[PDB]
RNA sequence: AGAACUGGCGCUGCGGGAUGAACCGAACGCCGGGUUAAGGCGCCCGAUGCCGACGCUCAUCAGACCCCAGAAAAGGUGUU
RNA sequence: UAGCCCUGAAAAUGGAUGGCGCUGGAGCGUCGGGCCCAUACCCGGCCGUCGCCGGCGUCGAGAGUGGACGGGAGCGGCGGCCCGGAGCCCCGCGGACGCUACGCCGCGACGAGUAGGAGGGCCGCUGCGGUGAGCCUUGAAGCCUAGGGCGCGGGCCCGG
């Protein structure tokens, strides 16, 4: 018995779905961190910019 | 641990006859053969009834044979007996039946082979119809034999017709208190 | 009584079609309601000093 | 390095200390071989701790390693060239032992045949003159 | 209850099945300390039952929510009223203590009552908890600290020990 | 409720079981369920062919759940590590065993 | 001394109760890794060698953990 | 009024919070986060037992959860001068193990034990009927053995 939640193409057996799944949680999580990071820089540059 | 059971969990049935006839030794070989294999319901219980014991096997007579094959449908079938076939003296004529059994006795297939039937070994019956096609199996009597008559609740409670064993029969044995309510008393 | 008005509702769906589910079931949990607390507040209660 | 025998898998043993019966130090009225005890107030039966192991099936050995010798064969005693040559078909799995019977001059005879027959036997310098 | 941990302040409404005679039941309302809102919701028909006629067969809460302080950094003083049990009697009693919120105060107290009246948690009941403002303390330990300009040193200092080496050749002062 | 611990699992707790610890039976034998064809060889003729069908039936709990329940070995769960408190005594008197409602879902990740 | 209900001991080892038939956990094929229960973690004796939290208490007989192995009424301007 | 402490509070060998000791606690109460280890729980190995099986297809030609012939009509596709027709293996003559069926194999769950009851014994002792073209004065039985091994054990084999 090798394991699902521990590797993957396992869970591809059991279900086709957790990798799609997998792929749109790991797209969006790189665009809200993309976006906070570049958000986090956007207060501090032009406050930046005034001093 | 697991549970607290009082086990009964080895079941207690044969896997295999405690004879060491050679011959019940390859019909066993067949038959288990033919159980795991054809895909029948009537090789299961002929291989089961090949692994009981003497008591088990009861004999057949010619006439409770006969008898289960005037029956509307048996018209054409072949009787198996996983046991012996005697003859009935009450019986006066037989029919051409065909039977199939371990061990036929002597006036028993002379008496069927007078009328034209025919007698058949369990290596020419899978032969015949491997999926027992056509076939009344029949049973003898099981619980015929004098030692059920002594088996029951106990000859000295009430109605119980239990038949004590005494070592003769007649009056002065086990005749006189608890059989008669003069006596004693009466169960 | 319901094995009265239990065969004579079981030949009702099948003049009127339905599946009536007319064995019984125990209490189930409860359905999620709604209170309504309309006009007033809530009551604050409090536990009572002790004499004897 | 006689004659290297198939596969020899590492031999497990889960015990290598030959079970000994209780009070067999303290008497030697006792033998070691292994008796049960049967009384109804002794330890080893009711089975305290740091106390004389009795057996059971759970220290048996693995079944592919069962009767192994340490050089990876499985013995099987002769007594002559005859029942040399029933060790012919399985000379890689199986060994021969010369029984403690045969005379140095017949067993000066059946250590050669079983060099052609390339079987190891495991007493082959045994009663040499 | 064990109060383990710091406790917790619980906002616990609940109200008594809508029979047949009675529809909208009142929805009472009360003010669970616990450490948990499983505790709480437990605690809630602890009171309520000795109370009024309810039961948890024949009622449900309708809210366990947390509730807690409008000014966590603003210094209170809260004088609490007790019903704990003794080993002879049971008393009522009057408490005050200084926290920056309500609940940890509560817990200030079950550590007090545990510590000079060993009374055990099961057996001592909150029957309110309030801020009160000064000069109307009554309990002199809270009132000394009412002193603007307020000062004292720390005397005889010690902490650290084998963390600072086991074995030194140092004598360590207490300031 | 002296002898157990019970709460409300969510929807990682379910599916935790069924794909670390879930074990199913068809007659006697306690197979690993590593295959969709064994949840539909047995367990096809309530429309519950699939692992995800099958965990569909028992969180949100439907026509067919006693017998996807039944399909289901007891999870022969391992020791809780986080420790436990008094094992003796309620959730609510301090101890453990008993309701707890949602707080057993930190405890099946102790467990599981 | 004698009953009721249930569990145990007898027939049963093991972990804890220093010690032990019956208490508390837990029931046992032979091992390796992981985790725990009851119970603990100055040193015997594995583990607090945590910069643990808050108080109460000084005894010229202190106190110290289920069963369990020592105390009552009464009394103290002893401290809280 | 109630918490701790004290008075009440006396027994015979010298003595027991288990001891040593312990007073910014190694005491008491109320809590925390770590941490320790049972034959218990989880994962894995190996042994046995029990339950449900498998394989007589050794079928390298076996192939079949539907199957053929051969005729009435239609294609996609194989070779065109839009007409068209079974090839039996062979340039390799080849292709592991097995299945004491009382055997072999697979999967799953289980394993305390007195009195007691069953089963298995290729455990052992003495003697008989068969049988090993058995063994031996080129050394049998017996006994001894810091020799080498096997078996879970009963025990057994070999070396000297
Ligand atoms: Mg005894
Ligand atoms: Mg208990
Ligand atoms: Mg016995």
């Amino acid at each position: 018995k090798k394991n699902p939640l521990k590797n993957l193409r396992i869970m591809l057996k059991l279900n086709p779905y957790a990798k799609t799944m997998r792929r749109n949680t790991i797209l969006r999580q790189a665009r809200n961190h993309k976006l906070r990071v570049d958000k986090a820089a956007a207060a501090a540059a032009a406050l930046q910019a005034k001093s | 641990g697991v549970d607290i059971r009082h086990n009964k969990d080895r079941k207690v049935r044969r896997k295999e006859p405690k004879s060491q006839d050679i011959y019940l030794r390859l019909l066993v070989k067949l038959y288990r053969f033919l159980a795991r294999r054809t895909n029948s319901t009537f090789n299961q219980v002929v291989l089961k009834r090949l692994f009981m014991s003497r008591t088990n096997r009861p004999p057949l007579s010619l006439s409770r044979m006969i008898r289960k094959m005037k029956l509307p449908g048996r018209e054409n079938k072949t009787a198996v007996v996983v046991g012996t076939i005697t003859d009935d003296v009450r019986v006066q004529e037989v029919p051409k039946l065909k039977v199939c059994a371990l061990r036929v006795t002597s006036r028993a297939r002379s008496r069927i082979l007078r009328a034209g039937g025919k007698i058949l070994t369990f290596d020419q019956l899978a032969l015949d119809s491997p999926k027992g096609c056509g076939t009344v199996l029949l049973s003898g009597p099981r619980k015929g034999r004098e030692v059920y008559r002594h088996f029951g609740k106990a000859p000295g409670t009430p109605h119980s017709h239990t038949k004590p064993y005494v070592r003769s029969k007649g009056r002065k044995f086990e005749r006189a208190r608890g059989r008669r309510a003069s006596r004693g008393y009466k169960n | 009584k319901r094995v009265k008005e239990n065969d004579q509702k079981k030949k009702e769906a099948k003049e009127k079609g339905t599946w009536v589910q007319l064995k019984r079931q125990p209490a189930p949990p409860r359905e999620a309601h709604f209170v309504r607390t309309n006009g007033k507040e809530p009551e604050l209660l409090e536990p009572i000093p002790y004499e004897f | 390095a006689a004659l290297r025998p198939l596969v020899k898998p590492k031999i497990v043993k889960k015990r290598t200390k030959k079970f000994i019966r209780h009070q067999s130090d303290r008497y030697v009225k006792i033998k070691r071989n292994w008796r049960k005890p049967r009384g109804i107030d002794n330890r080893v039966r009711r089975r305290f701790k740091g106390q004389i192991l009795m057996p059971n099936i759970g220290y048996g050995s693995n079944k592919k390693t069962k009767h192994m010798l340490p050089s990876g064969f499985r013995k099987f005693l002769v007594h002559n060239v005859k029942e040399l040559e029933v060790l012919l078909m399985c000379n890689k799995s199986y060994c021969a032992e010369i029984a403690h019977n045969v005379s140095s001059k017949n067993r000066k005879a059946i250590v050669e045949r079983a060099a052609q027959l390339a079987i190891r036997v495991t007493n082959p310098n045994a009663r040499l003159r | 209850m064990k109060a383990s941990g710091t406790l917790r302040e619980y906002k616990v409404v609940g109200r008594c099945l809508p029979t047949p005679k009675c529809h909208t039941p009142p929805l009472y309302r009360m003010r669970i300390f616990a450490p948990n809102h499983v505790v709480a919701k437990s605690r809630f028909w602890y009171f309520v039952s000795q109370l009024k006629k309810m039961k948890k067969s024949s009622g449900e809460i309708v809210y366990c929510g947390q509730v807690f302080e409008k000014s966590p950094l603003r210094v209170k003083n809260f004088g609490i009223w007790l019903r704990y049990d003794s080993r002879s009697g049971t008393h009522n009693m009057y408490r005050e203590y200084r926290d920056l919120t309500t609940a940890g105060a509560v817990t200030q107290c079950y550590r007090d009552m545990g510590a000079r009246h060993r009374a055990r948690a099961h057996s001592i009941q909150i029957m309110k908890v309030e801020e009160i403002a000064a000069s109307k303390c009554r309990r002199p330990a809270v009132k000394q600290f009412h002193d603007s300009k307020i000062k004292f040193p720390l005397p005889h200092r010690v902490l650290r020990r084998q963390h600072k080496p086991r074995f030194t050749t140092k004598r360590p002062n207490t300031f | 409720e002296p002898y157990i611990a019970w709460g409300y699992p969510n929807l990682k707790s379910v599916n935790e079981l069924i794909y670390k610890r879930g074990y199913g039976k068809i007659n006697k034998k306690r197979i690993a369920l590593t295959d969709n064809a064994l949840i539909a060889r047995s367990l096809g003729k309530y429309g519950i062919i699939c692992m995800e069908d099958l965990i569909h039936e028992i969180y949100t709990v439907g026509k067919r759940f006693k017998e996807a329940n039944n399909f289901l070995w007891p999870f022969k769960l391992s020791s809780p590590r986080g420790g436990m408190k008094k094992k003796t005594t309620h959730f609510v008197e301090g101890g453990d065993a008993g309701n707890r409602e949602d707080q057993i879902n930190r405890l099946i990740r102790r467990m599981n």
